[PDB]
DNA sequence: CGGGAAAATCTCTAGCA
DNA sequence: ACTGCTAGAGATTTTCCCG
DNA sequence: CGGGAAAATCTCTAGCA
DNA sequence: ACTGCTAGAGATTTTCCCG
């Protein structure tokens, strides 16, 4: 369970707010629902809509991690 | 209650006022002369 | 300045002054002159200076027909990744669009298709192919191509790459597929330094893996949270915050304020 | 990675990869992949993401012909103030433009006129009227209306005001002059909270008054400055800086570094 | 502090508020109140319109009577429609407030009356000497143009910007620009006075003084027809 | 002379730099030439081209000054 | 610090670097070097192409042999022009590296050879069972479509996303997405290894160790075929 | 010496390379095939 | 800690009918 | 009830690399 | 000094063929 | 060697007004 939580926290999320057209950086994924995505960006827990988020696992993880 | 003045379809003339039925992020749903129209918020102005 | 309101109104019915002109000429406060402007129906001629934000889900695709050299190219883009699929079609009918869309849905997990209100996409033929493949159809607001701002942008980029490889091929369809190759695999940059094909594989694999991981997390982490109230689904127990979901509302709570039972 | 340079070149001659794709695929540093892209003539397809800045002098005017209701409106704007002068003309010839321009130069101190390359403005008739009135003719870069971005913007605004007063008049020329009235005197806002007529009166009076004040200052303040060298015209002696002019170069100098003689 | 020196130089010289607000670094409302409390002391919008006749054509001439700045057009007919078009053009070009015409059939038309009503121009019922000078310049430059209206606009150019005179040696365009800048300053001072004529200040608590200036740290008021400067926290301003 | 210097410093200048499209605020005019304008904005002496400057005397000087 | 535990679990179990880089929070170059120094241990781009015949029409079928993901088109003729068009479409859609064909006249054409040369596809000279399953699904869904190519694309949809099986119960589309994501990770690790295979590190000063990882405060090197972690200032990295 | 690639007149095709004769704030003067052209800097790219 | 240098990020534009 | 975006070109900030 | 409130400024967009 | 701008609509910051 805790290993699966740390596994799902390895994914990066690129998100946007409602009136800012630029994409915010790689937030840490905390929870994924069907319509909402709970992330941690800039040590702030945020709730993004599912339509406003691109969740990847950046495969330049072969250096960092 | 709100007044919406809008720009609709291939027409630079502005119509309105209409009744605001829905205000979403990005677009609005309005009702002018018993006609329901979906207008982007760039082509609409809402006054309270 | 109550006489100034009447005089500013009867000159706004002639000149249609803005609020600063009436506030200067008739000594009105700015709220009163703004109310004189805002009551004139002839002066509401400008919209809100913003832009919307298209649906960047992993299942949404944006389709559009573009034209080049007297031929019609039906283009689709994956909005989350930028992965394109284009094809030169003989005509811009819906019978030829439904074949492209059924083929695309057979290739990739297409969940939603966002088009404009072109007859090709608005037809009953594309409506039956989407019902068969299980695709949801979204249409943009008419005469507003900004709603399709991804695919139109990709239209530009597609034509740009065709202009670089038009002499490497004899027919336009070969150059279109060569440009699809170059965009999907030979142009890097974006959110992960990826090409569009690497980004769509990463996005779809991430969606599958995160759905499996969350389905395995929420069946084992079966807790309830009382904050401030009532029971709530625990979504994420952190060290300084707790994310819950009650009344279909995902809400973040300070760690001082909640406690988790069960 | 010297073999990677040759392989990245021979794949850029096929695919025209950007620099990030070649730097990822062939392990090149970014400067080398950027040099492979920058040597391809087929890949220079984008210009500099900036804009220029038009001449905002007190003497420059920007002229343009716009069209409304099948009629031609010749519009001029004072670029420094926004003051417009428009007139419905019977035809878009240069004989009718030179009359408008000679009339405008008789009304206001017109020193320079910036137009596009319309035949009206490019003619020998407007060239003789400008020679008589002493006006300098500047023409924008062809098929680039951004060079006339003031007057074109005013074109928009002029038509906007005509759309608010089209029913107050019977003919278009009356509504055009009514809109010129409303823009020049009934629309406030800008750099001083002014209307366009107040701003042009302020700008021309300021130009006259500052030219007189500087002509009276520099005939009495006849000093010379040695800084760091050589003699230089003292322009402004301040407390912490000294502004001079030597070799036709206006230069600011620290107060520690210069000393003023004579 | 310089209010006192300005009051002594006004009781000595009867200076305008322009001189007192510049020689003593005063706000213009304070110097305006100094010159307004003195009992000893108790036009830019006027144009004049006429029609001349030359070579069988009719020329509408408008003269700014304060500066001599002319504005002339060859009109196709001496009709109230053409006169109303000329007046609307002139009102859109310059701040016109009153025209003085000569009881002509084209000046007392309903079309000119509606044009003056729309632009806010008073119509009342120098000019002949200006028409004489304009006809002299038209006769001077008639050889340089093919048509008459070109020669009329050339003469308007030469009169407004090439003929100098008066006391300072300025042209008519410089004179109308200075006169209308002075009128803008006058209207801005009247707006600034009307903005604070509805206030009453209670200071030190003595009576309702009238506010003249509200600065960054001090207010300037007038009580018992004499002016004093009070600190900001030692005053209460009530809009009444 | 010094009164004329303080007179010419009462004029305000709205200027622009070469790659910033927005107009900077009311700088104090120090010197005016045929092609250059020496101003004082933000306690910094600057030299603007004549084509990049709008010099006014803001006639809402009837309040401040 | 977890390099030692990973080396002991590899000498016990012969684990892949995927397991060692995840069970011990290692960089993948370090676990790759652990599994590469072990002497005991010393395909995603392959497609297979065929032409089937049904109702007098010819169907080009490409099968990803690692996942079973098919891609089929009714072509108007069994011509190398149509085959080259199919291959260029497939190469633009998926990362194709090798096709396996059956020495046909349309597969050994010069047009297909030029298409494979342009897209960088090796051409070498499962598939029949996949054609049998695809023909079974086409016969299942032939009643739902008017034309054959619609039924072929419907069967490609049903095979790639509606038929599940194998060990995990995944469809062919999920399998090809996981396989190609694994290939992207493999190519990224090879790029990361090739980026630092040209470096030599002098540490503590002992000999030229090879660099495995250069972190924020420490470097990881391998000297004398054993791995050690060194501080950043106690190492000198020379590109040679 | 510089290479200028430009976009000239009612034509989306990019021409070049040309010799940079003058680089001003806002526009450039270039020489392509003994033809001197003034191009705005939005429609031109200069490489050293 | 301190300069260069290189990478990363920010700003901004055309073209998409 | 729906919605501008994308990639390149410079400019500026930020991080790295050794002393 | 501290909150509201109002003014000022910043951001951003259409239309100019 | 020449050149996007302008005004309005919201949003955010900044200054004022009295305690
Ligand atoms: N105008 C179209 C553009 C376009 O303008 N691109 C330039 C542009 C400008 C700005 C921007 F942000 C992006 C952008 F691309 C376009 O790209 N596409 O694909 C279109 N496809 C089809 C139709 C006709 C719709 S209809 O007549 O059939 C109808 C409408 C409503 C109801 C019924 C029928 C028009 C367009
Ligand atoms: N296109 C013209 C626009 C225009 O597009 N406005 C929209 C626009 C878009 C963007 C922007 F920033 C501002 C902007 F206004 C325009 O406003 N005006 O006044 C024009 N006047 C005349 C001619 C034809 C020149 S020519 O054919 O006679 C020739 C050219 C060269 C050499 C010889 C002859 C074209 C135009
Ligand atoms: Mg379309
Ligand atoms: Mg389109
Ligand atoms: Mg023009
Ligand atoms: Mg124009
Ligand atoms: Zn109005
Ligand atoms: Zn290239
Ligand atoms: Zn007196
Ligand atoms: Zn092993």
């Amino acid at each position: 369970l805790q290993k699966q939580i740390t596994k799902i926290q390895n994914f990066r999320v690129y998100y946007r707010d409602s009136r800012d057209p630029v994409w915010k950086g790689p937030a840490k994924l905390l929870w994924k629902g069907e319509g909402a995505v709970v992330i941690q960006d800039n040590s702030d827990i945020k709730v993004v809509p599912r339509r406003k988020a691109k969740i990847i696992r950046d495969y330049g993880k072969q250096m960092a991690g | 209650n709100f007044r919406v003045y809008y720009r609709d379809s291939r027409d630079p003339v502005w119509k309105g006022p209409a009744k605001l039925l829905w205000k979403g992020e990005g677009a609005v749903v309005i009702q002018d002369n018993s006609d329901i129209k979906v207008v982007p918020r760039r082509k609409a102005k809402i006054i309270r | 300045f109550l006489d100034g309101i009447d005089k500013a109104q009867e000159e706004h019915e002639k000149y249609h002054s803005n609020w600063r002109a009436m506030a200067s000429d008739f000594n009105l406060p700015p709220v009163v002159a703004k109310e004189i402007v805002a009551s004139c129906d002839k002066c509401q001629l400008k919209g809100e200076a913003m832009h919307g934000q298209v649906d960047c889900s992993p299942g949404i695709w944006q389709l559009d027909c573009t034209h080049l050299e007297g031929k019609v190219i039906l283009v689709a883009v994956h909005v989350a990744s930028g992965y394109i699929e284009a094809e030169v079609i003989p005509a811009e009918t819906g019978q030829e669009t439904a074949y492209f869309l059924l083929k695309l849905a057979g290739r990739w997990p297409v969940k939603t298709v966002h088009t404009d209100n072109g007859s090709n996409f608005t037809s009953t033929t594309v409506k039956a192919a989407c019902w068969w493949a299980g695709i949801k159809q979204e249409f943009g607001i008419p005469y507003n191509p900004q709603s399709q701002g991804v695919i139109e942008s990709m239209n530009k980029e597609l034509k740009k790459i065709i202009g670089q490889v038009r002499d490497q091929a004899e027919h336009l369809k070969t150059a279109v597929q060569m440009a699809v190759f170059i965009h999907n695999f030979k142009r890097k940059g974006g959110i992960g330094g990826y090409s569009a094909g690497e980004r769509i594989v990463d996005i779809i694999a991430t969606d599958i893996q995160t759905k499996e991981l969350q389905k395995q997390i929420t069946k084992i982490q079966n807790f309830r949270v009382y904050y401030r109230k009532g029971p709530a689904k625990l979504l994420w127990k952190g060290e300084g915050a707790v994310v819950i979901q009650d009344n279909s509302d995902i809400k973040v709570v300070p760690r001082r304020k909640a406690k988790i039972i069960r």
